[PDB]
C-alpha cells in the first residue's frame, strides 16, 4: 500500500536494471506527515550500535546501525585525509650515484609509512627547517654496494656476485635527537613492512642520505595517509518476493553471491532461501534472467553501514577509528570556541 | 577569524545568516548540514564550496520565525559532539568486548 | 688543486690539470665525466 | 645438466635448475623452451613423448 | 623503471610484493593465481603489480659500474 512503499522509500534503496532509486536521505522533520522525524538524543542513543564482525593486524570490518550517510562520510573522509601520521618530508643527500633519480628517489623515500606514533609528536611550525626534538624525526641510509670477494665463476645471478645491491628500506636506522632514545624503545621507531624495496644498486655505486620526518595530515600530501582503503558500503537485503523453487532455485545460487543464496530440500525438492546477505556484493547479475527479474528484489538497507578499514601498518585500525572521531570532536569544539569568542 | 558571520543585506537581518568556515572541505560541512537540518526551526540550510582552489565553505542558515540563525548553529554543533562522543564510547565498548571474548 | 674525472669505461679516478689532451691511463677512451659535488643537497618529498 | 635431469626425470623443476646451476632467470627458461613445455601443477615437460 | 611503492588508486604498499612476485613467477604460480596469494584483492593493485615492467635491470646493464 501507501504505507509500505513510505516506509520503503525511507528505509531502503532500491537497485534498480537501468538506475538506483530511494538514494536522498529523507527523515527530516516536515518531509513526512505520519513521521515526526525531529531530532531525539535518546531515540539515536537508543538504535545505534557498533558490532565487529573481522579485527586483525592492519585490517578492521564493523557495522554500524543507526547512523546516518552524512555522518558516515565524514568519518570515511577524516580517516582518509584528517588523521595526522608520521611521514619522510626532507631528504638531504651526500653522493648518490645511484642510477635512480634523487627526486625519484625523494618521492619514493616520502611513501615509505613510518611505524612512530603520531600522537607522540606535533605539527612543525612554519619555516624552521632544521627541525627540533619535539617535531621531526632522523633516518640515516648508507649503503655501498660492492662486488663479492667469495662468488662462483660465473654467477649470473645478481644476488651471488654482489652484495647490498637491492637498497630495502630495512637498512633505514633511526637516528636519537636529544632524549627521544629514552622516550622511544629501541624497536618501535622503525620502516612498517622492512622489505619495501628503494632502489637497485651495481659495484660502485653508493646512496648516502638522511631523512627529516614530520607530523603532516593527509589531505596536504597523500603519503601521510593512515588508511589503505577506508570505506564503508551499504548493508544488502534480498527478499524474496515470491518462493522459488526447483531448478530455477539453483540458478538463484548463480546469479547472486556464491555465500548468500543456499539452497535446501524441505520436501525433496531444492528451494532457495538468503543465507547470509553480506556477503553479497550486488554484481546484477539477475536482471540476465528473463524469468527471475520479477521474484527478486534487490535493496541496501539506509540505516546500515559495514566499514571496512585496511592500514598501511602504522597503528592499529581501532586507533586510527578513535582518533578520527578525536579529530572531528576537535574541530566542533574548536568551532564551538570560535562563535563564543564571536559572542 | 575561522568562522564569521555575515547578514542577508545591509539591514542586519537575523533570520537569514551565512556562516564562512576556513581551511574546512565538505566533511564537516555536510556533517553539520545533517545534524541541523533535524532542527524544526530551520526553514533553509545549505552549505557550498566557493571555489576548490581556497579551503574555505559557506553555510546558510534562513530560520522560520524570529529566530537568531546563531543559536540552532550553537545548537547543530552541541548536537554533533554528542553525538560523536556516543559513537566513539560505543566503538571503543564494542572493540573491547570483542577483545575480551576473542581470547 | 686536484680536479679529478672519471672515464666512459674504466671509470677510474683520473686527476688532469687546465689544457691537458682529454685521455685516460690503462685506456684511449675520450669521454670525461665529472664527479658527483660533495656539497649538501635538499630535497623535498613532494 | 638439464638434459641429464630430463633423461633421469620427465619431469624438471625451474627453480631447482636454477638453484643448482647458479645462473639467472633468463637463462634457465631459454634452456627450457628449447625442449620443453609448462604443464601447470606438474612444471616442465619433454615437448616429444617417450619414442 | 622501477616498482612504485604505493599504489595509484588506493595507496597500498605494493613495492615490497614484487619480488616475491617473481619468486611466485620462478614457482610454478600463474598470474592470477599470485596476485590472489599475494592478498591483492582489489583489480587496481592487481593491475599495478602486472601491467609493470622491470627496467631496472635494464639500465643498471648499462650503468657505470
Ligand atoms: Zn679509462
Ligand atoms: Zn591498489
Amino acid at each position: 500500500a501507501a504505507s509500505q512503499a513510505v516506509e520503503e522509500m525511507r528505509s531502503r534503496v532500491v537497485l534498480g536494471e537501468f538506475g538506483v532509486r530511494n538514494v536522498h536521505t529523507t527523515d527530516f522533520p516536515g518531509n513526512y506527515s505520519g513521521y515526526d522525524d525531529a531530532w531525539d538524543q535518546d531515540r539515536f542513543e537508543k538504535n545505534f550500535r557498533v558490532d565487529v564482525v573481522h579485527m586483525d593486524e592492519n585490517s578492521l570490518e564493523f557495522d554500524m546501525v543507526g547512523i546516518d550517510a552524512a555522518i558516515a562520510n565524514a568519518f570515511r573522509r577524516i580517516l582518509l585525509a584528517e588523521v595526522p601520521t608520521m611521514a619522510v618530508e626532507k631528504v638531504l643527500v651526500y653522493n648518490n650515484t645511484s642510477i635512480v633519480q634523487d627526486e625519484i628517489l625523494a618521492h619514493r623515500l616520502g611513501l615509505i609509512p613510518i611505524h612512530a606514533d603520531p600522537r607522540l609528536f606535533e605539527y612543525r611550525n612554519q619555516g624552521d627547517e632544521e627541525g627540533t626534538e619535539i617535531d621531526t624525526l632522523q633516518f640515516r641510509l648508507q649503503v655501498r654496494c660492492t662486488r663479492n670477494p667469495h662468488a662462483a665463476k660465473d654467477s649470473s645471478d645478481p644476488n651471488e656476485l654482489y652484495v647490498n645491491h637491492k637498497v630495502y628500506t630495512r637498512h633505514m636506522t633511526w637516528i636519537p635527537l636529544g632524549n627521544q632514545a629514552d622516550l622511544f624503545p629501541e624497536g618501535t621507531i622503525r620502516p612498517v613492512h622492512d622489505d619495501i624495496l628503494i632502489a637497485q644498486l651495481r659495484p660502485g655505486q653508493e646512496i648516502d642520505l638522511l631523512m627529516h620526518c614530520v607530523k603532516g595530515i593527509g589531505k596536504d600530501h597523500a603519503k601521510f595517509s593512515p588508511v589503505a582503503t577506508a570505506s564503508y558500503r551499504l548493508l544488502p537485503d534480498i527478499t524474496l518476493l515470491e518462493p522459488v523453487e526447483g531448478e530455477a532455485a539453483e540458478e538463484l545460487s548463480r546469479c547472486f553471491s556464491p555465500g548468500v543464496i543456499e539452497v535446501q530440500e524441505v520436501q525433496g525438492k531444492k528451494v532457495a532461501r538468503v543465507a547470509n546477505p553480506r556477503l553479497d556484493t550486488f554484481s546484477r547479475e539477475i536482471f540476465r534472467n528473463e524469468k527471475l527479474k520479477k521474484v527478486v528484489r534487490l535493496a541496501r538497507v539506509r540505516d546500515h553501514y559495514i566499514f571496512s578499514v585496511e592500514s598501511t601498518g602504522v597503528l592499529p585500525p581501532d586507533v586510527l577509528v578513535s582518533e578520527a572521531i578525536k579529530v572531528l570532536m576537535g574541530k566542533c569544539r574548536r568551532f564551538l570556541d570560535e562563535l563564543d569568542a564571536v559572542q | 577569524k575561522t568562522a564569521l558571520e555575515m547578514v542577508q543585506a545591509a539591514g542586519t537581518d537575523r533570520h537569514c545568516v551565512t556562516f564562512v568556515l576556513h581551511e574546512e572541505d565538505h566533511t564537516l560541512g555536510n556533517s553539520l548540514r545533517y545534524m541541523i537540518m533535524k532542527n524544526p526551526e530551520v526553514e533553509f540550510c545549505g552549505y557550498t564550496t566557493t571555489h576548490p582552489s581556497e579551503s574555505k565553505i559557506n553555510l546558510r542558515i534562513q530560520t522560520r520565525g524570529t529566530l537568531p540563525a546563531v543559536e540552532p548553529f550553537q545548537r547543530g554543533l552541541n548536537e554533533l559532539m554528542n553525538v560523536c562522543q556516543h559513537v566513539l564510547d560505543k566503538f571503543e565498548a564494542s572493540i573491547k568486548d570483542y577483545k575480551d571474548q576473542k581470547a | 688543486q686536484p680536479m679529478i674525472y672519471i672515464c666512459g669505461e674504466c671509470h677510474t679516478e683520473n686527476e688532469i690539470k687546465s689544457r691537458d689532451p682529454i685521455r685516460c691511463r690503462e685506456c684511449g677512451y675520450r669521454i670525461m665525466y665529472k664527479k658527483r659535488t660533495k656539497r649538501l643537497v635538499v630535497f623535498d618529498a613532494r | 645438466f638439464v638434459m641429464w635431469k630430463f633423461t633421469q626425470s620427465r619431469w624438471v623443476v625451474r627453480k631447482e635448475v636454477a638453484t643448482v646451476t647458479k645462473l639467472c632467470a633468463e637463462d634457465v627458461k631459454d634452456f627450457l623452451e628449447h625442449m620443453a613445455v609448462v604443464r601447470i601443477n606438474k612444471g616442465w615437460e619433454f615437448i616429444l613423448p617417450y619414442d | 623503471m622501477i616498482i612504485p611503492v604505493r599504489c595509484f588508486t588506493c595507496g597500498k604498499i605494493v613495492g615490497n610484493k614484487w619480488e616475491a612476485y617473481l619468486g611466485l613467477l620462478q614457482a610454478e604460480y600463474t598470474e592470477g593465481d599470485a596476485l590472489d596469494a599475494l592478498g591483492l584483492k582489489r583489480y587496481c593493485c592487481r593491475r599495478m603489480l602486472l601491467a609493470h615492467v622491470d627496467l631496472i635491470e635494464k639500465l643498471l646493464n648499462y650503468a657505470p659500474l
